[PDB]
């Protein structure tokens, strides 16, 4: 058969290795911004 | 921190009797002791 | 006691491998006496020693027959080039007619097995035994009696447990609604933003193996401490009857609840005292039968499933699938209409498999169901709209209530990892396996944190036959060996759901499991959770989703995450 | 933005009954969770589907032999073009498959090279050119075969030229064939 050579950096060691990278970062900042406000309450709870 | 680990417990409990009525206030009364360094200062001082 | 008492069950085992290894149609007899002999047995060794002696004189007659029958069809097989040879083949097929020059050792095997065990009844020995045998027999109920004292017992112990739990959660909720009223008369002299100070008024190398064997062996006996207790006090019962027995309940009284109070007999203490001389190397084997008969049930279910498991996924699989809906659902005593039905399906499946195994028109995995299955009825020794009012039994609110959450997640969890590691077309519909996974996690948390009941039924019951159907599109054991094992997940995993489901959701379950004692074990694991990508954000999301509250999605994620820094 | 959220608030003033926004809720924490399970898929489809590959077979469109002796000339090659190149229909490969039957290994290398991927050549062995040898090539030939004791070895060759529009990376593959022979006995006597 023939196939096409687009594989190139396949899994186990490259494009699974961007992969994780992004998700990393993803999740940090996803996280960043759910879980660090608690701080800053003294500036949203105006009440007027 | 024994106080605040007190008072959301009981946010917990109120919330798992189904009485959402005492929620608010509990949540009131845990954001503005969050909205004011001096009381949890105040709130947070040493048994004896 | 191993001669004279444990040779007829390995007779009747004996018998039914003669059966099986010869393929001709003559162990069809073998295998018609043997599933006779295992359902009558008990029955059989407590009648009159002439009806025994008749009815196996029947069975060395049978024995003697065949093995005349193939001694005289031998005359034929060899003389089949000429006649047989391309001409009858269904009566050569059926008969299996070969020459042989040795190939019947298993026929005189039995036989001779046969002339033993009928010498061991001919023995006084087998006659006291049958005394105590039949003593076993009378004491069946006595049995049934303790057993429901003890499993009532047990229950009120739960249940006030359980109301005091009650009470403290009323006195707490008694003593905050005061401290709010108070709250508010002190004030009387949206409402989220409301708040001030007033709410904050001040007012050497043997010993390590032998002492780790002891571990084990006592951790045996802990398992087993409540069968041993029963089957002692059984025993001695029995024991004080028939030394009794010479030719009502009163006489019983000699000497309800799991009471050791009586007067005591030299030879059952000199029995116990010898068997604790007996410790140095059989111990641990001995607690080992010792848990596997006091238990004797999920290893049914554990055999089940592996002869599903292994290489029977064309026709076991129905099986399971029942004891995951009837057996493991109904009543804590899965009964005799389960029993006897599964061992009458695996019986007619055998006897099936040997019919279709000839040219007319496997027995290794099946014959460990058929003794395993035979010795728990023994064990027990106790006995349209009725799916409706089963159905109806299935809600009933009157059970223990206890919730194991955790294991079902860990279950899942666990499962996932297996189906990550199923990789060095299968790893094509590993991603669409995993997907559901992820779903079926989503839609039990939903069950659960509503506290719904039918509901989970209705997932167990339509999640365990699509999972079981899927085996439809199912290297085989190098590649797909690591799907059984997931199978395997699934199946603890159903189990501790479908335990959960007949336990029936206790109430006052909510918050963290995890934050339930303040030790460095339980804030070490808490940050490891913590430490795993989209899922604490992900817990409180959903958990806000299920749940009944009145804050909005930022207040509740503030909350949650308030909760987690503080503890 | 603080302001405009309170004159919004007024504008729909919620009561004190609670019901937290029901409907809403089953919305919003919708959209989020289907987010939170859309990104995660992606990535992992684009991983898998970028890894799918259909096996399109390459079948050689011409095939070239030739045999050549020493180091002189070729003395044959013949290249099988069209016609000569049968591909196996499916009865052919099940043919194949029962003449190397009890065999496990002949199996399971049929099983994977489909009928479309196997082919045979029918190489013409008489239908040849000319076999020109420059007679000082030609006396040597004899005069080595016949008295030179020295070893000549064939360098018999087989190249498979590809479609190329059916890929298959090098499309001039070829395999060498170079073996001893026996000076002294009667295969070089034969030949001379
Ligand atoms: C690597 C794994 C290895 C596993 C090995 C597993 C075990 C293999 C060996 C098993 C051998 C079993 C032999 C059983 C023989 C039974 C004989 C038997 O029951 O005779 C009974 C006899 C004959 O009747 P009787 O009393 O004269 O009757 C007249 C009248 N009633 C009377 O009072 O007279 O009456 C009697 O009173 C005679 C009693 C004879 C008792 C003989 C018992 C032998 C037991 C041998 C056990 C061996 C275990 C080995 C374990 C090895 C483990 C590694
Ligand atoms: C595909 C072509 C072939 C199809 C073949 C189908 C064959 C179907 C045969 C079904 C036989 C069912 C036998 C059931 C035996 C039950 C025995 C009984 O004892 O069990 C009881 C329990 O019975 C169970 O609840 C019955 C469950 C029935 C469930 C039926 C599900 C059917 C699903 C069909 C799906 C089909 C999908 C498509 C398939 C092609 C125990 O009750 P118990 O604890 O003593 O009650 C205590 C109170 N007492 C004292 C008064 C008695
Ligand atoms: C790493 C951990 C260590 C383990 C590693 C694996 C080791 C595997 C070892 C396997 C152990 C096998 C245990 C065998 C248990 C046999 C039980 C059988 O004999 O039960 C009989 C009863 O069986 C039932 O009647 C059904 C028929 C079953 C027939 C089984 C025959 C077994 C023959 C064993 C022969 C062993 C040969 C070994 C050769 C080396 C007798 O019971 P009975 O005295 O009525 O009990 C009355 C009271 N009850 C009912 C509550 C128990
Ligand atoms: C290839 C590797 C992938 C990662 C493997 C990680 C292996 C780790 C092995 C053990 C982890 C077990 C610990 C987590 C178990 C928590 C058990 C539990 O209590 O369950 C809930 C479950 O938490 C949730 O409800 C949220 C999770 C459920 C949704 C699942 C989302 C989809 C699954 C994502 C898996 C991860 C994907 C990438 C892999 C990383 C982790 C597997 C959380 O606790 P509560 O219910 O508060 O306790 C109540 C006590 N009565």
């Amino acid at each position: 058969k023939v196939s096409p050579p687009s594989l190139g950096f396949l899994a186990g060691y490259g494009i699974v290795g961007l992969y994780v990278e992004i998700v990393l970062v993803v999740g940090k900042f996803v996280r960043g911004f759910f879980s660090e406000i608690s701080h800053s309450i003294m500036f949203e709870e105006l009440p007027c | 921190v024994d106080r605040i680990l007190k008072l959301c417990q009981d946010i917990f409990l109120v919330r798992e009797t189904r009485e959402l009525e005492l929620e608010e206030e509990l949540y009131a009364k845990l954001i503005f002791l969050y909205r004011s360094p001096e009381t949890m200062i105040k709130w947070t001082r040493e048994r004896e | 006691v191993a001669v004279f008492r444990y040779l007829f069950w390995l007779v009747l085992v004996v018998v039914f491998v003669a059966g099986a290894t010869r393929i001709s149609i003559f162990g069809l007899g073998y295998l018609l006496a043997c599933f006779y002999l295992l359902l009558f047995g008990t029955t059989l060794l407590q009648k009159d020693t002439r009806a025994q002696l008749v009815l196996w004189d029947c069975l060395i007659l049978y024995n003697v027959t065949v093995i005349i029958s193939k001694n005289m069809l031998s005359l034929l097989s060899c003389v089949f080039v000429e006649q047989m040879q391309s001409n009858f083949c269904w009566v050569i097929q059926l008969f299996s007619l070969v020459c042989t020059v040795a190939g019947i050792i298993w026929d005189s095997i039995c036989f001779f097995f046969l002339l033993l065990q009928r010498r061991i009844f001919l023995s006084h020995y087998f006659l006291h035994v049958s005394a105590d045998l039949k003593a076993t027999a009378l004491q069946a109920s006595r049995g049934f009696a303790l057993y429901n004292a003890a499993n009532l017992k047990s229950i009120n112990f739960h249940r006030q447990i359980e109301e005091k739990s009650l009470a403290q959660l009323k006195r707490q909720m008694k003593r905050i609604r005061a401290k709010q009223e108070k709250y508010r008369q002190s004030q009387a002299s949206t409402v989220i933003h409301s708040g001030d100070y007033f709410l904050f008024e001040s007012d050497f190398l043997w010993v390590l193996g032998q002492a780790t064997v002891d571990g084990l062996t006592r951790w045996l006996r802990a398992f087993t401490k409540h069968h041993r207790t029963m089957s002692d006090v059984l025993c001695a019962e029995r024991y004080l009857l028939t030394q009794e027995l010479l030719r009502r309940r009163g006489v019983l009284d000699q000497l309800e609840l799991l009471l050791d109070r009586r007067l005591h007999i030299p030879e059952l203490e000199e029995a116990e005292r010898f068997e604790a001389q007996q410790g140095r190397t059989l111990r641990l084997l001995r607690a080992g039968y010792q848990c596997v008969a006091a238990h004797s049930e999920l290893l049914c279910y554990f055999i089940i499933i592996l002869n599903h498991m292994v290489t029977a996924s064309a026709a076991s699989l129905v099986l399971p699938v029942l004891v995951f809906l009837w057996a493991m659902l109904t009543i804590p005593r899965p009964s005799k209409r389960f029993w006897m039905t599964a061992i009458v399906f695996t019986e007619v499946m055998v006897v099936t498999k040997y019919l279709f195994q000839f040219g007319f028109f496997y027995i290794k995995y099946d014959l460990v169901q058929l003794m395993a299955l035979f010795f728990h009825r023994s064990q027990l020794l106790c006995y349209q709209p009725l799916q409706r009012f089963f159905h109806d039994i299935l809600h009933t609110k009157y059970r223990a209530a206890t919730d194991v959450y955790a294991l079902m997640f860990l279950a899942d969890i666990v499962d996932i990892i297996i189906i990550i590691f199923g990789f060095w077309q299968v790893p094509q519909a590993f991603l669409f396996m995993l997907l559901v996974q992820f779903g079926t996690m989503v839609i039990d948390r939903a069950l659960y944190l509503r506290k719904t009941v039918l509901g989970k039924l209705a997932f167990q019951v339509v999640l365990v036959v699509a999972i079981h159907i899927w085996m439809f599109f199912i290297r085989m054991f190098s590649q797909n060996a690591v799907a059984q094992l997931w199978y395997f997940v699934k199946c603890i995993y159903f189990a501790l759901s479908a335990y959960q489901i007949r336990c029936g959701y206790p109430t006052r379950i909510l918050g963290n499991f995890l934050t339930k004692k303040y030790n460095h074990l339980n804030l070490f694991l808490f940050q490891g959770f913590r430490l795993v990508p989209f899922l604490v954000e992900l817990r409180a999301v959903m958990d806000w989703v299920w749940t009944d509250t009145t804050l909005s999605l930022s207040n509740w994620m503030c909350v949650e995450d308030i909760y987690a820094n503080i503890f | 933005i603080i302001k405009c959220s309170r004159e919004t608030e007024k504008k729909y003033p919620q009561p004190k009954g609670q019901k937290k926004k029901k409907i809403v809720k089953y919305g919003m924490g919708g959209l989020i969770i289907l987010f939170l399970i859309a990104i995660i898929w992606f990535p992992l489809l684009f991983m898998s589907l970028i890894r799918s590959v259909v096996g399109v077979v390459n079948q050689p469109i011409d095939v070239t032999v030739t045999l050549k002796l020493g180091g002189y000339e070729p003395l044959f090659t013949m290249s099988a073009q069209q016609p000569s190149i049968v591909p196996f229909t499916p009865q052919a490969y099940e043919e194949l498959s029962q003449q190397f039957d009890p065999y496990p290994l002949a199996m399971q290398f049929i099983s994977q090279y489909s009928p479309e991927d196997i082919v045979t050549a029918q190489i013409e062995g008489s239908s040849g050119a000319l076999w020109r040898i420059s007679p000082p090539s030609r006396a040597q030939m004899k005069q080595e075969l016949y008295n030179g004791t020295a070893d000549i070895t064939l360098r018999f060759t087989w190249n498979f030229q590809r479609d190329l529009a059916k890929g298959g990376t090098v499309e001039y593959t070829n395999e060498k064939h170079t073996l001893e022979l026996a000076p002294n006995s009667t295969a070089r006597r034969q030949l001379a």
